[PDB]
RNA sequence: UGAUUCAUGACUGGGGUGAAGUCGUAACAAGGUAACCGUAGGGGAACCUGCGGUUGGAUC
RNA sequence: CCUGGACGAAGACUGACGCUCAGGUGCGAAAGCGUGGGGAGCAAACAGGAUUAGAUACCCUGGUAGUCCACGCCGUAAACGAUGUCGACUUGGAGGUUGUGCCGGCGUGGCUUCCGGAGCUAACGCGUUAAGUCGACCGCCUGGGGAGUACGGCCGCA
RNA sequence: CAGAAGAAGCACCGGCUAACUCCGUGCCAGCAGCCGCGGUAAUACGGAGGGUGCAAGCGUUAAUCGGAAUUACUGGGCGUAAAGCGCACGCAGGCGGUUUGUUAAGUCAGAUGUGAAAUCCCCGGGCUCAACCUGGGAACUGCAUCUGAUACUGGCAAGCUUGA
RNA sequence: GCUAGUAGGUGGGGUAACGGCUCACCUAGGCGACGAUCCCUAGCUGGUCUGAGAGGAUGACCAGCCACACUGGAACUGAGAC
C-alpha cells in the first residue's frame, strides 16, 4: 500500500571527554502514491535504527495533495530555510524531471509527470520540507471555486 | 512620499486579510474602484462602498472561506518605476487560470480571460490568486 | 501625405539654419522600462523665424549642406 | 539593483582566463627540451617526479610533466605538449605527449595503452 | 555496429529473458539465468537511481538489438512526435523491419529475422527492402520472396511463433508466408516489464 | 620636436610561494597591560606609547 | 547679546508648489600641519629608577611637542544602530520626557527606553522607532590572499 | 557463381559513475577532473582474470554554452557572511495626490507594404531505409504607413485639498 | 573636451546628380557625459552552437552586402573600373 524511500543517510559526531561519539541520521518519505506523503527523520547509532525510526516517523505525518492525473495543479514555489524550489505540471509521458530528493517525495505522493528545479541550498532535509510545503498549498480548481462563491465552470 | 496609490490599495488588502480584519478603509479614487469592482465579481471580496464627497472613502469588506483568507496573494505588476504593457495573444494567465490578471484595456479595467474575449490587450495593473 | 517630425529648437544662431531635438520614448531591449531618447537634427529655416525654444514641425528634403537634410514646415508654437 | 541603475550600469561578465596561456588555445604545441631532471611534490605526497623545461614554437618557457615509468628524453628532444595540470607539482601546466615526435611510448604498457603511445602487442 | 558475444550474459546482466533464444529449451536449461554473469556474478548488486535508470534502458536496447546513436535518435523523434514520449518510443521500435518479420513469425529470433532481412529475402508491399531498421507502415504488406520459401529455417520459425502469443496488430498468412501490417501497436499490446519512463528519464539526465 | 606602446637595465622596493634555521611571544581565555579603529611619535621584529572613538570586552 | 530648528492648540491662507538624487557644493571627532599667542594640570618623544633571560614595554620619578585661544589647512575614525532617504499599511505590555483637552480621573499629540505577538531570518535575533507587508529614488557587493596596494589623474604645505 | 568464407577495437571498473578480484610493488615506482590513492593484506599504482560503457570507432587535449539563481530582465543580495557614501543641501535625471475636459505621443485593435532564398519548425513527396534532396505552409517575435479604441501613462486647459 | 573647410550663408566653378564637392567673401558657429575626441580589437548580415526560456557565444561551408588584388600613389579607356 504505502510506497517508502530511503532519501539519505549521514554520519554525525559530537564531542566528549574520551572523544568523539558517532551516531547516523535518516531521511525517509512514505506515501500511497495517491496524494499522500510525508517524511520522517530518525536518529540512532546504528543506521537500521535510524532507518526503522525514521518510516515510524513519516507514518504519522502524512499530509494531502490534491493532484490531477498524476500531476500538479498549477506552477508552486516551495521554501525553506536555504531552499527555494520550483514545480510545474507536464503532459503524459514527460516523467518526473527533477533532482535527487525532489524526486522520492514526487514519486511516492503520486506525481507522474512534472518539471521542477531546485534554487539556493540543496540540503536534502530542507529540500524535502520545501517541496511538500510546496505540494500542500497547491490548490485545486474545487477549493478555488469554493472559497471564490463561484462554480468550477465559471473558474475554468 | 506617496507614488503608488494602487499599490498602496493591495497592500492594504494584503494587510488586512493577514490581520484578520473585517474591512478595509482607504483615499478612494475612479481607478481604486474600477480594480474594487473586479475584485468583487470575481468573488475576491465581498462588498465595497465609497463614502463621501470632498475626501470620499473606499471601504472594502474582505472575506474569509474556512477561517483562511480568500486572497491567497495579490501583487502588483505594472508600476511607476517599470510599467507593463501586453498584447492579446500574450496576456498573462494566473495560476494556471484559477486566479485572475487584472488589466486596463481601452474599453475599461476587466480581468484577463474578459480582456481575452474582447479581443484586447493592455495594462497589467495586478495578479490576484 | 508627408512624413513628418515635431521637435523643439536647441539652437538658432546659424544663418537660415536650426537645431531641432526629437525626443522619443521607446521599451529598453532589456529591461523594459520606458527611456526617453533625443536626435538633434540641422534644419533649413528660411526667413529665419524660429527662436531658441519654439516647438516646431520639420520634413525631409534633399540635402541642402554638409549636415542639413530637413526644412522647417511650420511653427508649432512659439517660446 | 533597480532597473534605473542597470540603464546605466549594465551588469558585467566576468571574462576568464585559461589554466593553459602557453597552448594559445591550441590542442596541441610543439616544444625544443632545454632542461629534464626531477622534482618533490608538494605535502602531503612525496616522490621524484619527473619533468622538463621546454620551449615552445611561439616562444613560451614552460614546464611539461612526463607520465609513464620511465622516459627517453633529454636536452633538445623534440616534444608535443598538451594540456593538463599537474595537482602536486608547482607550477607545471602541462603534460608530454608519449609516443609524439621524439618522445617514444612507455615500454611494456598493456592498459590504456593509447594514453601512453603503445602500439597493440602482437598477441 | 552488431553485438556478436554470447547471447545469454546479456539476459543475466538484465535479470529476465530477452528472447534472445529461439525458445526450443528454457532460458533455464541453458544457463543460471538469476545470476548475472562473470566471478562476482553471485553479488547482490545495490543499484543506484542512475543504475536502474540505465539497466532499463539496456534491456529495451538488448531486446530490439539497436545500438546506442540509433537509439538515441529514436527517443530524439519519439520526443519530437506529438503525444507520450515513452510509448512513442516503443511505437517506433516495434516498426522496424526485422522486428516485424520476427513477430510475423519468419525468424526464431529478432537476429534470425534481421539475416533474412540483410540477406535480401524480405520484400515490403512488393520490393526487396535488406534494411533492418527500415519502418513498416500499416497496411504494408511484409512477404518472404520466392528463393526463400524452401528455406527449412523459415518453417521451423514458423512452427515457434504459434507457440508464442500472437500479435493482434498484424495478420500473417503462414501458407504464402506473407504478412499485414495493420495498424501500430498500442501500449496495451507491448508487454508490461518494460517500464520506458525510466528511459525518459535517463535521457533527462 | 613631442606623445604613446613594447622590450631591456647595474641597483633597489615591497609581494607571493616553499621550506623550515635564528630571535622573540603580538593575537585567540580577563591570552596574563581587554581587543580593535583613525592619527601621531618611537622601537631588531612581532609591536609600544599618547589623544579621541567602538563593544565586535571577561569579571562585578 | 545675536541667532537656527522642533512641538502643541485652535483657526485662517496658498493650491501638488512633492519625493529622491550621478556629477557638484557645504558641514565634518581626535590626531596632525601653517602663522601669531598662551601654557596651570595632563602628557606622545625623551631621560633616569625598577621588573626581567632581555624589557627599546607594562610600574615609578621627571618631562617636550601637543592638549588651550585666533585665523587658515587637513577630510579621516569600530565617523556604529556595523541597519540610506521618503511615504503607506499591520496584535500587545510596561516606562521616560515634553505639549494639550476634559471631569486626582478620563482622553489626545511629539520624541524616546525595555520586553514581546504574527511575520521575517542561516541562526543570533528584528518585531508599529521592523530586519514584517509594499511603493519611489539613490549608494554599494560578486571566493581568499596580492590590495584599498602599485602606476596614472585630481586634491594637499606636508 | 563460390565458400563463414575477407572484416573489432578503444576507454573505464574507490566515490561522483554503469562495472571486483588476485598477484607484483611498499610515501618507491607511479596515478590524479576533484575528493584524494601509494608507509607490506592497494577494489585508486602496474600485470592478469572477470566485468561495464561505446563501437569502425574509442580516448585525450583545445574551445563555446550549460549546470552557474556564480552579473540574477525573466531570476540575487547589503545588522553580524562581500556589500548603506560620516552627514547633509541640491542641478541634470527617475518618480508623481485628486476631479473634469481635451489631445492621441506611449499603449491596444485592425488593415496594407515590407521582413530575399536557404536554414529552423509542421504536413507531405522522392532516393530500398536513413542521412540527403524536395512541394506547400507556418515562422521571421521587427520597421513604416493608414484607420480606429481611450481605461491606464504622457501633453495641454481648468480645478480641488487630503501631500507640501 | 574636439573642430578653421571647421558650422552655416551668399555668389562662381564642378558632378550623371544633391552637397564645403571646390573656391572667394560674410557670419561664428558645429560636435560632446543620450560619451564627442583619442586608444585597443574587428569585415557585416541571413544564420550557427548552446540554452526550458530569456540570454550567452559565434560569423567556416551555403546565400546577400562591403572591402582588397606585391607595397604606396595616379588617372586613362569605357554604359559601367580609379
Ligand atoms: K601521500
Ligand atoms: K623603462
Ligand atoms: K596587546
Ligand atoms: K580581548
Ligand atoms: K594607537
Ligand atoms: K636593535
Ligand atoms: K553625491
Ligand atoms: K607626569
Ligand atoms: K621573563
Ligand atoms: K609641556
Ligand atoms: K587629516
Ligand atoms: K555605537
Ligand atoms: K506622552
Ligand atoms: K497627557
Ligand atoms: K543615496
Ligand atoms: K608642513
Ligand atoms: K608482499
Ligand atoms: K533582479
Ligand atoms: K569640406
Ligand atoms: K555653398
Ligand atoms: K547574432
Ligand atoms: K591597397
Ligand atoms: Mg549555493
Ligand atoms: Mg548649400
Ligand atoms: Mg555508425
Ligand atoms: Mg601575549
Ligand atoms: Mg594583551
Ligand atoms: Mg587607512
Ligand atoms: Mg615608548
Ligand atoms: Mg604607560
Ligand atoms: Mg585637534
Ligand atoms: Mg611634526
Ligand atoms: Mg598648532
Ligand atoms: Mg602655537
Ligand atoms: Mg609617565
Ligand atoms: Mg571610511
Ligand atoms: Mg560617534
Ligand atoms: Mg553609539
Ligand atoms: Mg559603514
Ligand atoms: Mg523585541
Ligand atoms: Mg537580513
Ligand atoms: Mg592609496
Ligand atoms: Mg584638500
Ligand atoms: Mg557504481
Ligand atoms: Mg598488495
Ligand atoms: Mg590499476
Ligand atoms: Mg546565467
Ligand atoms: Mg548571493
Ligand atoms: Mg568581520
Ligand atoms: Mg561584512
Ligand atoms: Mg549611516
Ligand atoms: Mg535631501
Ligand atoms: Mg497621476
Ligand atoms: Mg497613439
Ligand atoms: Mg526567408
Ligand atoms: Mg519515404
Ligand atoms: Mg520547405
Ligand atoms: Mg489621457
Ligand atoms: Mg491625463
Ligand atoms: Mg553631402
Ligand atoms: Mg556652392
Ligand atoms: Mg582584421
Ligand atoms: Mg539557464
Ligand atoms: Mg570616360
Amino acid at each position: 500500500e504505502l510506497q517508502e524511500k530511503l532519501i539519505a543517510v549521514n554520519r554525525v559526531s559530537k564531542t566528549v571527554k574520551g572523544g568523539r561519539i558517532f551516531s547516523f541520521t535518516a531521511l525517509t518519505v512514505v506515501g500511497d502514491g495517491n496524494g499522500r506523503v510525508g517524511f520522517g527523520y530518525g536518529k540512532a547509532r546504528e543506521v537500521p535504527a535510524a532507518i526503522q525510526k525514521a518510516m515510524e516517523k513519516a507514518r504519522r505525518n502524512m499530509i494531502n495533495v490534491a493532484l490531477n492525473n498524476g500531476t500538479l495543479q498549477h506552477p508552486v514555489k516551495g521554501v525553506h530555510t536555504g531552499s527555494r524550489v520550483f514545480m510545474q505540471p507536464a503532459s503524459e509521458g514527460t516523467g518526473i524531471i527533477a533532482g535527487g530528493a525532489m524526486r522520492a517525495v514526487l514519486e511516492v505522493a503520486g506525481v507522474h509527470n512534472v518539471l521542477a528545479k531546485a534554487y539556493g541550498s540543496t540540503n536534502p532535509i530542507n529540500v524535502v520540507r520545501a517541496t511538500i510545503d510546496g505540494l500542500e498549498n497547491m490548490n485545486s480548481p474545487e477549493m478555488v471555486a469554493a472559497k471564490r462563491g463561484k462554480s468550477v465552470e465559471e473558474i475554468l | 512620499s506617496m507614488q503608488d496609490p494602487i499599490a498602496d490599495m493591495l497592500t492594504r488588502i494584503r494587510n488586512g486579510q493577514a490581520a484578520n480584519k473585517a474591512a478595509v478603509t482607504m483615499p478612494s479614487s475612479k481607478l481604486k474602484v474600477a480594480i474594487a469592482n473586479v475584485l468583487k465579481e470575481e468573488g475576491f471580496i465581498e462588498d465595497f462602498k465609497v463614502e463621501g464627497d470632498t475626501k470620499p472613502e473606499l471601504e472594502l469588506t474582505l472575506k474569509y472561506f474556512q477561517g483562511k483568507a480568500v486572497v491567497e496573494s495579490i501583487q502588483r505588476v505594472s508600476r511607476p518605476g517599470l510599467r507593463i504593457y501586453k498584447r492579446k495573444d500574450e496576456l498573462p494567465k494566473v495560476m494556471a487560470g484559477l486566479g485572475i490578471a487584472v488589466v486596463s484595456t481601452s474599453k475599461g479595467v476587466m480581468t484577463d480571460r474578459a480582456a481575452r474575449q474582447a479581443g484586447l490587450g493592455g495594462e497589467i495593473i495586478c495578479y490576484v490568486a | 501625405k508627408i512624413r513628418t517630425l515635431q521637435g523643439r529648437v536647441v539652437s538658432d544662431k546659424m544663418e537660415k539654419s536650426i537645431v531641432v531635438a526629437i525626443e522619443r520614448f521607446v521599451k529598453h531591449p532589456i529591461y523594459g522600462k520606458f527611456i526617453k531618447r533625443t536626435t538633434k537634427l540641422h534644419v533649413h529655416d528660411e526667413n529665419n523665424e524660429c527662436g531658441i525654444g519654439d516647438v516646431v514641425e520639420i520634413r525631409e528634403c534633399r540635402p541642402l549642406s554638409k549636415t542639413k537634410s530637413w526644412t522647417l514646415v511650420r511653427v508649432v508654437e512659439k517660446a | 539593483a533597480t532597473v534605473n541603475q542597470l540603464v546605466r550600469k549594465p551588469r558585467a561578465r566576468k571574462v576568464a582566463k585559461s589554466n593553459v596561456p602557453a597552448l594559445e588555445a591550441c590542442p596541441q604545441k610543439r616544444g625544443v627540451c632545454t632542461r629534464v631532471y626531477t622534482t618533490t611534490p608538494k605535502k602531503p605526497n612525496s616522490a621524484l617526479r619527473k619533468v622538463c623545461r621546454v620551449r615552445l614554437t611561439n616562444g613560451f618557457e614552460v614546464t611539461s610533466y612526463i607520465g609513464g615509468e620511465g622516459h627517453n628524453l633529454q636536452e633538445h628532444s623534440v616534444i608535443l605538449i598538451r594540456g593538463g595540470r599537474v595537482k602536486d607539482l608547482p607550477g607545471v601546466r602541462y603534460h608530454t605527449v608519449r609516443g609524439a615526435l621524439d618522445c617514444s611510448g612507455v615500454k611494456d604498457r598493456k592498459q590504456a595503452r593509447s594514453k601512453y603511445g603503445v602500439k597493440r602487442p602482437k598477441a | 555496429a552488431r553485438y556478436l558475444g554470447p547471447k545469454l550474459k546479456l539476459s543475466r546482466r538484465e535479470g529476465t529473458d530477452l528472447f534472445l533464444k529461439s525458445g526450443v529449451r528454457a532460458i533455464d536449461t541453458k544457463c543460471k539465468i538469476e545470476q548475472a554473469p562473470g566471478q562476482h556474478g553471485a553479488r547482490k548488486p545495490r543499484l543506484s537511481d542512475y543504475g536502474v535508470q540505465l539497466r532499463e534502458k539496456q534491456k529495451v536496447r538488448r531486446i530490439y538489438g539497436v545500438l546506442e546513436r540509433q537509439f538515441r535518435n529514436y527517443y530524439k523523434e519519439a520526443a519530437r512526435l506529438k503525444g507520450n514520449t515513452g510509448e512513442n518510443l516503443l511505437a517506433l521500435l516495434e516498426g522496424r523491419l526485422d522486428n516485424v518479420v520476427y513477430r510475423m513469425g519468419f525468424g526464431a529470433t529478432r537476429a534470425e529475422a534481421r539475416q533474412l532481412v540483410s540477406h535480401k529475402a524480405i520484400m515490403v508491399n512488393g520490393r526487396v527492402v535488406n534494411i533492418a531498421s527500415y519502418q513498416v507502415s500499416p497496411n504494408d504488406v511484409v512477404s518472404i520472396r520466392e528463393k526463400a520459401k524452401k528455406q527449412s529455417r523459415v518453417k521451423a520459425a514458423l512452427e515457434l511463433a504459434e507457440q508464442r502469443e500472437k500479435p493482434t496488430w498484424l495478420e500473417v498468412d503462414a501458407g504464402k508466408m506473407e504478412g499485414t501490417f495493420k495498424r501500430k501497436p498500442e501500449r496495451s499490446d507491448l508487454s508490461a516489464d518494460i517500464n520506458e519512463h525510466l528511459i525518459v528519464e535517463l535521457y533527462s539526465k
